[PDB]
């Protein structure tokens, strides 16, 4: 399942988007 | 942060949820 993979760049942002749903999220690559 | 935990190493659902508002 994608949550247990390497997720990089836009795939990481899209995973956050799908998992977090109405909560929204923060993406801080630092 | 999230890149180290989910891109450079293997992600988890906890790691993603830790960045939900």
């Amino acid at each position: 399942m994608f949550v247990n993979q390497h997720l990089c760049g836009s795939q990481l942002v899209e995973a956050l988007y799908l998992v977090c749903g109405e909560r929204g999220f923060f993406y801080t690559p630092k | 942060g999230i890149v180290e935990q989910c891109c450079t190493s293997i992600c988890s659902l906890y790691q993603l949820e830790n960045y939900c508002n």
